[PDB]
């Protein structure tokens, strides 16, 4: 979780890492916002009553 | 799916019905484990099945002749080949034709002597700026014009880009002389 | 719009991308699925307006790293992604952190994706659209010939399992 | 030749957007690592199938501007470099062919116009060179004479090939008219790549309906058993849908490795006729089809190759 | 060359005459068809 020089080492099990393209991981975009959006209030519903 | 890998803490610590549950999620998830082993090793087998029938070709075809086929024993005209022993493989030594240098020069169809065309057997006439000689594609050497080496055949008034010659006969040193 | 939001639409709850596209609603529907007979699409509550429910952009990461015994700087790649809200130059596979663009060509040496490959060549990590080969222009006539007059008795060797 | 380079991945897939998921997905231990593994190493070996079979040779050569190979025409066959570099035949073979859901499609490293770069490099290969330039330098050769040393190969005389230029050139471009009346009437000509289109774009959207199915459970959908339901509940239902499409996974992977093991039968096979048949004279009966070979034309195609063969 | 074109059903051979063994065959998706087409696909390559 430092740098991606030393992820590959962690998904090839190997300490001398040759030339060449590896995987080592996947990003994902984090929820930060939140919608709700609801129509709009015309009176005030009689509970009291 | 357990609440552990050793097949004794399961049934030491639980009850004997409630470790079958277990038990049965582990021998099922070994044999998930064992359906991706034999797959994988019968997927891959098949392909070095596929490189053994070429390994085989290449021994049988190659070393015990010579193939006109081309870069089947490598790049350039096989020659021979060498196979040597290598742990769960084998290593080819193809001895092949490689050309090094070439020139440029001007070339004609055939050649006319009396009316026919002269075809040669192998090659094609190539001249050196003063008169054709009938030569080899693969290997340049020049050589005389002669039936020896030409073939007559056709005429000379329907090829296109026919040129002139003479052609050397060997009666003609002997009675033409 | 465009962000990845937890939406809250009549009680449709979840996680998606509020995105515009040209599919019109139904006055009888309040929502529309996808093949996975998932969350695809919501309706505005409010007015006439149509939201589909666009998932979150995720993909793979790959480190574009040379040898060990060559350097140790490394690149950071994306897949299948832009760089918009992922120094950083943009290519046909996806958005790349930590290398440059180069628009000469070279030999392919590290593979990327879409005919672009890298190399470390003296000394940082570049980005180059690769090489099919080198420019041979044969001469073609009419009488033109190439016999070869020199050969050279080469041996090649072929490893097979 | 080649295939789809599907990258569907193991996490993502049957815990996107969840956090319950992913705690019970590790307690499987490496069988995520194994599929992803799996589908990775397909990809690469997709794009090394492009380079044994129009990768033949390290140089590229172009056209040569003399148009006049003794009457034969060659503009149909080769692509043209004013517009994509394609022929016309190879327009027709590319228009008669057919996002976030856990299936990443990652594109080929050779491309389609690099691909008809290295047809390119093979056309002008046969034509002015021959058999040269795949076994030595590229040793320039008139086509009037190219056609001398193959028809003597096969045991016919060289006379009459001089003498019948026009004759031949007429009966070769009538051939080749017919093959594009056929690819542009219908898209039966091209069944032996639509099979390689149909297992690859029936089987992408079948995993996609696969997640819907509940699997015993109540429903698919892992927010509306884990936030409506009792965490000892949820633990139960959850585990349906994580095996539940890890076997679903794993015939996916097992499926396609099989498909993949017979493209890779199909690209040597490709690539021996691209070695024997179009880099050269064969003399082997049926290799280029019916009839004596005299040469062979490949074509650019989607996730393929076609021949031209030249038969006698 | 070739071999016996043998096509298994999916469903006969596990709930052969069975009305409530097909609630719990068909909730895992079509993993019954891609059985039966599978096998399908075979007999038509031994056709070929």
């Amino acid at each position: 979780a430092l740098d991606p020089l030393s992820e590959t080492k962690c998904t090839l099990k190997s300490f001398t890492v040759e030339k060449g393209i590896y995987q080592t991981s996947n990003f994902r975009v984090q929820p930060t916002e939140s919608i709700v959006r609801f129509p709009n209030i015309t009176n005030l519903c009689p509970f009291g009553e | 799916g357990a609440i552990s890998s050793v097949l004794n803490d399961i049934l030491s610590r639980l009850d004997p019905p409630e470790a079958e549950v277990q038990i049965d999620r582990l021998i099922t998830g070994r044999l998930q484990s064992l359906q991706t082993y034999v797959t994988q090793q019968l997927i891959r087998a098949a392909e070095i099945r596929a490189s053994a029938n070429l390994a085989a070709t290449k021994m049988s075809e190659c070393v015990l002749g010579q193939s006109k086929r081309v870069d089947f024993c490598g790049k350039g005209y096989h020659l021979m080949s060498f196979p040597q022993s290598a742990p769960h493989g084998v290593v080819f030594l193809h001895v092949t034709y490689v050309p090094a240098q070439e020139k440029n020069f001007t070339t004609a169809p055939a050649i006319c002597h009396d009316g026919k065309a002269h075809f040669p057997r192998e090659g094609v006439f190539v001249s050196n700026g003063t008169h054709w000689f009938v030569t080899q594609r693969n290997f340049y050497e020049p050589q005389i014009i002669t039936t020896d080496n030409t073939f007559v055949s056709g005429n000379c008034d329907v090829v296109i880009g026919i040129v002139n010659n003479t052609v050397y006969d060997p009666l003609q040193p002997e009675l033409d002389s | 719009k465009n962000k990845c939001v937890n939406f809250n639409f009549n009680g449709l709850t979840g996680t998606g991308v509020l995105t515009e596209s040209n599919k019109k609603f139904l006055p009888f529907q309040q929502f529309g699925r996808d093949i996975a007979d998932t969350t695809d699409a919501v309706r505005d509550p409010q007015t006439l307006e149509i939201l589909d429910i666009t998932p979150c952009s995720f993909g793979g990461v790959s480190v574009i790293t040379p040898g060990t015994n060559t350097s140790n700087q490394v690149a950071v790649l994306y897949q299948d992604v832009n760089c918009t809200e992922v120094n950083v130059f943009q290519t046909r596979a996806g958005c790349l952190i930590g290398a440059e663009h180069v628009n000469n060509s070279y030999e392919c040496d590290i593979p990327i994706g879409a005919g672009i490959c890298a190399s470390y060549q003296t000394q940082s990590i570049i980005a180059y659209t690769m090489s099919l080969g080198a420019e041979n222009s044969v001469a073609y006539s009419n009488n033109s010939i190439a016999i070869p007059t020199n050969f050279t008795i080469s041996v090649t060797t072929e490893i097979l399992p | 030749v080649s295939m789809t380079k599907t990258s569907v991945d193991c996490t993502m897939y049957i815990c996107g957007d969840s956090t319950e998921c992913s705690n019970l997905l590790l307690q499987y231990g490496s069988f995520c690592t194994q599929l992803n593994r799996a589908l990775t190493g397909i990809a690469v070996e997709q794009d090394k199938n492009t380079q044994e079979v129009f990768a033949q040779v390290k140089q590229i050569y172009k056209t040569p501007p003399i148009k006049d190979f003794g009457g034969f025409n060659f503009s149909q066959i080769l692509p043209d470099p004013s517009k994509s570099k394609r022929s016309f035949i190879e327009d027709l073979l590319f228009n008669k062919v057919t996002k976030f859901n856990g299936l990443t499609v990652l594109p080929p490293l050779l491309t389609d116009e690099m691909i008809a770069q290295y047809t390119s490099a093979l056309l002008a290969g046969t034509i002015t060179s021959g058999w040269t330039f795949g076994a030595g330098a590229a040793l320039q050769i008139p086509f009037a004479m190219q056609m001398a040393y193959r028809f003597n190969g096969i045991g016919v005389t060289q006379n009459v090939l001089y003498e019948n230029q026009k004759l031949i050139a007429n009966q070769f471009n009538s051939a080749i008219g017919k093959i594009q009346d056929s690819l542009s009437s219908t898209a039966s000509a091209l069944g032996k790549l639509q099979d390689v289109v149909n297992q690859n774009a029936q089987a992408l959207n079948t995993l996609v309906k696969q997640l819907s199915s509940n699997f015993g459970a109540i429903s698919s959908v892992l927010n509306d058993i884990l936030s409506r339901l009792d965490p000892p509940e949820a633990e139960v239902q959850i585990d349906r849908l994580i095996t539940g499409r890890l076997q679903s996974l794993q015939t996916y992977v097992t499926q396609q490795l099989i498909r993949a093991a017979e493209i890779r039968a199909s690209a040597n096979l490709a690539a021996t006729k691209m070695s024997e048949c179009v880099l050269g004279q064969s003399k082997r009966v049926d290799f280029c089809g019916k009839g004596y070979h005299l040469m062979s034309f490949p074509q650019s195609a989607p996730h393929g190759v076609v021949f031209l063969h030249v038969t006698y």
